[PDB]
């Protein structure tokens, strides 16, 4: 961070978010004023406030504010900004909207407009990487005819086909076919895909790789034909074809194909003459055998993961090389120094097909900063909410150590002590991962949560002792609720005479299931009997904290009591998974045996929304029946849209929804009989 | 639950647009101790909120106004329910907390019909005769006589506060300016600076109507540290067997 | 050689006349009277006496500050008097200035009676004939307007507080007769409401008149705003005093004892 160098004083971000953050915090270290830009909606996000200046570009829609072009001209042109750095998405992989930068004064921090252009097409980008020597996916060359000419295709190149979109991008556009009929079909089904969405109708036909591993390298150049590769990255756990836990080094590759791999990624990079930072992805089979997979011409969102291990500030020497300066680095000079993990933190449900986009205002939000090895990249502070017109990510969290042990236990400790509260995540299904036997173990797949759920994610499944903890947790609060309702002030005309119990005797409801726990309190130590088990629980008991810890017989445990209610119904986070629990007294619990249960009639009969939205098709009129699998509507959210199936057969007596419309969560769509 | 905790998530609650709503809810629960709140007549007259909870452990009483239904407009029955609550907890010694956001009264025929004067009456009678410690926040909107019927400082309001939303004023701009300007024909420049010189807390706070304008993220801290200091209130009123109130 | 003498002379018939001949003459053909006469009516011969006579608004905006802007007294005409003998404290809304809105100094004149007559312990009785608040005073009508309602809360149970409707009272000047005990209503000449007829169209879309919408039936008969109407305003003021005869002058008296036969 030299000071005495000089670069642009003054750097546009045309971006959102983290990232917009992080540039601009790399920006402010470096001693360069920055120029943020943003939409009506996000008039108080958090890079608009840390960064100097601000500019409305337009309305909420991505299509009218940070893909417009124009007005991000007119913001570069009233600030006068030297350099204008554009993040990942949006505009960073345009090659037009470089054109129109590089055409008056301004300055790109990205790769030449030749480089995007090779780099823009999957067919063009093979080709070129077959010409530079790079190992490639055994296909056909040149745009498949029509149907007859890819089941021709198809004999030779194995039985399995892989079929994918010419202007595909976010995992979207790729189907696998396995029989002639599958691919005929999915021919007809992926042209009018692509047609409907990337407007190209231009397909690729390739072999389909068996549980395959994504190998990332991370590559770095300069204007004067300097390349260096900046080590491995592991990023398999995906769901909708999109990572969310990722690794800096790869426990898969040992250093020769490492080497190999960044020498392929180094000699990729000098054929497309590439300046800037980018990332070449591969796909390893079992056998260590690395195919070239398409290459990112941008920052990479799991970037930061890669400069834990290196020491290196990626946004510093991207600004650098964009100024003219050489790399002050050598392939000698880069070197792997311990591990790093990295989990995204989205706004979503994961109980529902691994991951929903979620709408809502964040009342409670808190980083685990203070934990050792916790870097967190935020564009989220509390107040924030989350739209339906940007992508659902709330955080990255990343966690570094000596080695992969530490880093995976500092990863569970920081998703432990890490507070959302006013929108539903997934740190749940992101504890389950990196806790998982196949992922300690690092035998992991590209198709590792399709098999590791599938039936979709649950939830952390409790062993005995696990549960045992947690029942002793939930009395040992509600005990000490209990107690400090009975803390007066001093009245001194009617004296309080607190309530002299020994033992507590509680039945405790959880899932489908009664325990009967005695409670007693000796301080701050509880000891809880749990069904013939007997436990020891200490703690402070701040009852007003978001996070508890608790000592449970020696072991250190994190819980947050999320919600609780005076008839006995608690919701605890507790190893990253909320149980929703039931304490009564044993007389409350016996009298409760003569309650009327009140009638409840879902059936399976009223299907509303699974996510808030905008309704894009609905194939569904009143009267017409339905079978299991039946496609009943589609609605586009954060970027993804989601086409729900009907369920149990029957006829569909009306259809409040409408195409076009404005649904929210839990809203009524089909009153199937 | 520390009484100096900070409230950043109330900085945005408020949007910047008139017509949009926001939950006060949201605002009752980030600035009361844990976010508990115990709702009185929670499904009925939902245009006002009325409810116990606890602040620096003493137990207070919450009157605020609901823009989302109603648009936040006082009618008969949230007028009773208001009222009643106000008396309540005026008899038995526990502060009230008065959030507030109302652009007037509900209009209508049915309202006229039912009595709506006598029952804006009770709820400026039950917030008037209040003798224990009250604290107002005025978060968007207080406009006309409702502005009054909302406990405000010339009511012997104790603190008074308004967030930098707050708008404090006769009517709304529209009105003021055909009522004042009916033929000055200028409506152009008219609107901006009525709504530059009036649509703001200014006009109150030179006159002294509101003790301070306050950052939002310091509501709580503001409210538990007046609590501190007016436990010992005491004022003296003429003798009398019972007063009239308008029922 | 001072002219102070006819300065004052000057300023006594200007307060005379309120807001001009020409009001005078527009209220007169609408079949109401003025403030004065109504007190003149309401009190004992030879024992109204008046208090803040010169006292004139202090408003400085939108020209209010001009020389033609200018009315002693400002809408409102307050005093103390003696029906059947007993004091009473009476304050009367002048609707020929500004049409009778209510400022800094209406509201501080009709703050100062019912201040007074709290001291003393004295009825108050109040004829009510206001469009509302002065719109230009600004947040000083709303002030007011809360004195106002603060001092009738106070002396509620203490004093008997009479309000008679004689005129269109809109706005916030319908909740100060609605704190009081007793409310009396002038036949077709008098209204209540709270938003105007053209409030009601705009908002609930629905065409109502003003007397159907605030007129004195509908408050004396299906409201229960109001207690009793009258024909107009000499009987309003008879019957008034009539009713006046029957309660005591402060919660500290006995009921009334007259002469029986
Ligand atoms: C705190 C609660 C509030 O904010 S109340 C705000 C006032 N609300 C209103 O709707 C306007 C009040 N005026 C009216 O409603 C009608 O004019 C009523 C009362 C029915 C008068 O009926 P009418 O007998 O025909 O008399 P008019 O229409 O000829 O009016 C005569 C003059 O009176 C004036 N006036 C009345 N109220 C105010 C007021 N609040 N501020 C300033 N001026 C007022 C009018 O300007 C009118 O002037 P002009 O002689 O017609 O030129
Ligand atoms: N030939 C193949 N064999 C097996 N899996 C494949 C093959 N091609 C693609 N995939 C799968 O598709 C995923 C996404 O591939 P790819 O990176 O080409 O897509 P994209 O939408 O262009 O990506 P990005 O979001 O990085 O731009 C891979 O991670 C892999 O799981
Ligand atoms: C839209 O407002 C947010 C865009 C999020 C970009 C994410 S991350 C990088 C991937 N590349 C892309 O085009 N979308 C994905
Ligand atoms: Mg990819």
């Amino acid at each position: 961070y030299d000071p005495n160098e000089k670069t642009f004083d003054k750097i546009l971000v045309a971006n959102r978010g983290e990232i917009a953050c992080r540039v601009i915090r790399t920006c402010k270290k470096m001693g360069i004023k920055t120029v943020a830009i943003h939409s009506d909606v996000d008039a108080s996000s958090v890079h608009v406030k840390m960064a100097d200046e601000a500019v409305c570009v337009g309305p909420a829609p991505t299509s009218k504010s940070y893909l417009n072009m124009d007005a991000i001209m007119e913001a570069i042109k009233k600030t006068r900004a030297q350099a204008v750095h554009p993040g990942y998405g949006f505009l960073s992989e345009n090659k037009e909207f470089a054109r129109c930068l590089a055409a008056e004064d301004v300055v790109f921090i990205g790769p030449d407009t030749h480089a995007i252009q090779a780099m823009g097409d999957k067919i063009e980008s093979k080709l070129l990487a077959k010409k530079a020597e790079v190992n490639t996916i055994p296909g056909f060359d040149g745009v498949v005819k029509d149907a007859e000419e890819a089941v021709r295709i198809a004999r030779e190149i194995g039985y399995p086909v892989m079929i994918k979109a010419s202007a595909g991008g976010g995992g979207k556009g790729m189907r696998i076919a396995w029989d002639d009929e599958e691919t005929r079909d999915g021919f007809r089904l992926s042209s009018q895909e692509a047609a409907s969405s990337f407007g190209d109708d231009r397909l690729l036909i390739e072999k389909f790789i068996d549980n395959p591993r994504h190998i990332e390298i991370q590559v770095l150049g300069d204007k004067h034909g300097n390349a260096l590769w900046l080590n491995e990255r592991e990023c398999s756990i995906q769901r909708r074809n999109q990572k969310v836990v990722e690794e800096a080094p790869s426990i898969f590759l040992d250093a020769e194909t490492r080497r190999a791999m960044g020498e392929q990624a180094v000699a990729l990079a000098r054929a497309v003459k590439y300046s800037s930072a980018g990332t070449v992805e591969f796909l390893v089979d079992s056998k260590k055998n690395f195919y070239f997979l398409e290459m990112n011409t941008r920052l990479q969102v799991e970037h930061p993961v890669t400069e834990c291990i290196t020491g290196l500030d990626l946004v510093q020497e991207m600004i650098r090389v964009a100024k003219g300066y050489p790399l002050r680095h050598k392939q000698a000079d880069i070197r792997i120094n311990g591990w790093a993990v990295e989990c995204r933190v989205y706004a979503e449900d994961p109980y529902k097909s691994f991951g929903l986009p979620s709408i809502g205002r964040l009342s409670q939000y808190q980083e685990p900063l203070h934990l050792p090895g916790v870097r967190v990249d935020s564009g989220i502070q509390p107040g924030s909410d989350i739209s339906i017109y940007y992508d659902p990510m709330i955080s990255k969290l990343i966690t570094y150590g000596s080695d992969r042990t530490e880093a995976l236990k500092r990863m569970a400790d920081a998703l432990d002590n890490y507070v959302i509260r006013g929108v539903t995540h997934n740190i749940a299904l992101l504890r389950e991962v990196i806790i998982n036997s196949r992922f300690v173990k690092g035998d992991i797949s590209t198709k590792f949560l399709s098999d590791v759920y599938p039936d979709g994610f649950k939830g952390h499944m409790l062993t005995k002792s696990e549960k045992n903890q947690l029942l002793a947790i939930a009395s040992s609060l509600f005990v000490a609720f209990q107690l400090r309702a009975q803390h007066f002030q001093e009245n001194s005309r009617m004296p309080v005479i607190k309530p002299d119990i020994a033992n507590w005797e509680l039945s405790v409801k959880l899932h489908d299931k009664v325990h009967t726990v005695v409670a007693s309190n000796n301080g701050s130590v509880f000891s809880v009997e749990v069904d013939g088990s007997k436990l020891n629980v200490t703690s402070t008991w701040n009852l007003a904290s978001p996070l508890l810890s608790v000592s449970v017989d020696g072991t250190q445990r994190t819980v947050q009591c999320l919600s609780r209610e005076a008839g006995g119904n608690m919701s605890i986070q507790f190893l990253g998974t909320v149980y929703k629990v039931n304490i009564l007294t044993r007389l409350a619990a016996e009298l409760n045996k003569f309650m009327l249960e009140k009638v409840t009639e879902d059936t399976s009969s009223v299907l509303r929304s699974p996510m808030p939205g905008v309704v894009v098709a609905v194939s569904v009129k009143p009267g017409d029946a339905v079978a299991e699998g039946q496609e009943i509507c589609v609605i586009e959210a954060m970027k993804m849209q989601n086409s729900m199936t009907a369920g149990k057969t029957g006829t569909v007596k009306s259809v409040h929804c409408q195409a076009g419309d404005t649904v929210g969560e839990g809203d009524l769509l089909v009153e199937l009989e | 639950d520390p009484s100096d905790r900070l409230v950043p998530e109330l900085d945005t609650i408020v949007p910047l647009e008139s017509t949009k709503a926001y939950n006060m809810v949201d605002i009752i629960h980030s600035v009361v101790d844990e976010r508990e709140f115990f709702e009185i007549m929670p499904n009925y007259a939902k245009n006002i909120i009325v409810g116990f909870a606890r602040m620096n452990g003493r137990t207070v009483g919450i009157v605020g106004n609901q823009p989302k239904v109603a648009s936040g407009c006082l009618d008969i029955n949230s007028s009773v329910k208001g009222a009643r609550f106000v008396r309540f907890c005026d008899a038995f010694n526990i502060p009230l907390i008065t959030f507030v956001d109302v652009p007037g009264f509900l209009p209508g025929t049915a309202q006229e019909y039912g009595g709506i004067i006598r029952h804006g009456a009770k709820l400026l009678y039950a917030f008037a005769e209040a003798t224990v410690p009250k604290v107002t926040v005025i978060t968007r909107k207080a406009y006309g006589g409702a502005y009054d019927v909302m406990s405000s400082k010339h009511l012997c309001g104790d603190t008074n506060y308004a967030w930098p939303t707050a708008e404090i004023a006769v009517m709304g701009a529209k009105g003021a300016v055909e009522i004042i300007f009916k033929g000055h024909e200028n409506v152009e420049a008219a609107q901006a600076e009525y709504i530059e010189k009036f649509a703001n807390p200014f006009p109150a706070a030179v006159r002294g109507f509101v003790d301070d304008i306050i950052q939002p993220s310091s509501t709580r801290a503001r409210i538990c540290c007046d609590l501190d200091v007016l436990a010992s209130k005491k004022v003296q009123r003429p003798w009398r067997k019972h007063a009239n109130i308008p029922l | 050689a001072t002219s102070v003498n006819e300065r004052i002379e000057n300023k006594r018939r200007t307060a005379l006349l309120g807001g001009g001949q020409r009001r005078i003459d527009a209220q007169h053909k609408r079949g109401k009277l003025t403030a004065r006469e109504r007190i003149s009516l309401l009190l004992d011969p030879g024992s109204f006496v008046e208090s803040d006579m010169f006292v004139e608004h202090r408003c400085a905006d939108f020209g209010m500050a001009a020389d033609k802007n200018k009315f002693p007294g400002d809408s409102v005409v307050t005093g103390r008097g003696r029906i059947n003998g007993r004091l009473v404290y009476v304050f009367s809304q002048d609707f020929t200035v500004f049409g009778g809105s209510l400022s800094g100094a209406h509201a501080q004149k009709i703050c100062k009676i019912m201040d007074q007559a709290i001291t003393v312990g004295a009825p108050v009785i109040g004829l009510n004939d206001s469009g509302g608040a002065r719109i230009q005073e600004g947040v000083e009508s709303l002030a007011g307007y809360a004195d106002i309602f603060l001092r009738n809360v106070t002396a509620s149970g203490v004093i008997p507080q009479i309000s008679l409707i004689m005129g269109p009272c809109a706005g916030g000047a319908v909740y100060s007769p609605a704190l009081t005990d007793f409310t009396f209503m002038v036949k077709d000449t008098s209204y209540l409401f709270i938003t105007g007829p053209d409030v009601v169209k705009s908002v609930t879309n629905e065409d109502v008149t003003q007397e159907e919408l605030g007129g004195a039936k509908t408050h004396t008969t299906m409201s229960g705003v109001a207690h009793r109407a009258f024909e107009n305003d000499v009987d309003a003021l008879c019957n008034l005093r009539d009713f006046f005869n029957y309660l005591p002058l402060s919660s500290q008296d006995p009921a009334p004892v007259r002469e029986c036969h």
